[PDB]
């Protein structure tokens, strides 16, 4: 059949890199939230005020921010990055929805799971109930529909089918890893 | 791809310029390979977000633009 990947040769880094881009001044997402680097979020109200955002983000980074729109460096971006991938990654083990899921499944579809979380929060995850529910069956057709069977999906079509692909297969060959 | 200004440029400057940017160049690459996907295509930045693609067409030479239909839409 389709070979899984049980170490696939693609960091989180790398692929949320790909998936959220790379800011080094503030955008605002879709939801009007601003964002800086990869995906990190400023704040969690939809601020277009920049005095406001850079005072919260100066705290965030350590040092003052300036400019409208406010500036980091690929250093700070980088930091920004591994405490947001370390958050989501202990609270994707622990919650006991998602979490059950996360330890019986292999690293790379621990990764689609960790890669939805990063979009959506672990709550978000949290919310795919027959998903969930299939990937802890090991019924991965299932748990295939159902992640496409969502408004996730329909919003961010190209990134949910490569992520539910992972879901399906086992494997990041998706995403272009062998 | 990478190209060193749009690299650059697409993570530091004001957001609604990176995006007609973005959109530009993926336009322009459905037009010359999958013409038929344009509505598509649009209406998954509209839904979906531009900007997140800027690090896989201008900072990344791993990746092939002409991918980024499938990147966008999914197939
Ligand atoms: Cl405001
Ligand atoms: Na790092
Ligand atoms: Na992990
Ligand atoms: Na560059």
């Amino acid at each position: 059949e389709i070979p899984t990947d049980d170490n696939p040769n693609m960091s989180m880094a790398e692929m949320l890199r790909r998936d959220e881009g790379l800011r080094l001044k503030v955008y605002w997402d879709t939801e009007g939230y601003p964002t800086i680097g990869i995906g990190h979020l400023i704040m969690k109200q939809p601020v277009r005020d920049m005095a406001q955002i850079n005072k919260v983000l100066s705290k965030q980074v350590g040092r003052e921010i300036t400019g409208n729109p406010g500036s980091i460096t690929m250093e700070e971006a980088t930091t920004l990055f591994e405490r947001d991938l370390a958050d989501m990654q202990r609270d994707i083990k622990s919650h006991s929805k998602v979490g059950p899921v996360w330890q019986a499944v292999n690293r790379s579809r621990q990764m689609a799971l960790e890669n939805m979380a990063f979009q959506m929060g672990v709550g978000g995850v949290a919310k795919f109930n027959t998903m969930l529910t299939a990937m802890l069956a090991g019924d991965w057709e299932k748990a295939y529909k159902a992640g496409r069977d969502s408004l996730w999906y329909q919003q961010t079509k190209g990134r949910a089918s490569r992520v539910t692909m992972i879901i399906l297969t086992g494997n990041l060959e998706s995403y272009g890893v062998e | 791809g990478y190209d060193k200004d749009l690299c650059e440029w697409s993570m530091t400057a004001d957001q609604t310029e990176v995006e007609t940017q973005i959109e530009a160049d993926i336009m322009n690459i459905v037009k010359r390979d999958r013409p038929e996907m344009k509505a598509e295509v649009q209406k998954q930045l509209k839904s979906g977000g531009v900007m997140q693609y800027n690090y896989v067409l201008y900072c990344d030479k791993n990746f092939n633009n002409k991918n980024i239909i499938a990147e966008v839409v999914g197939e």
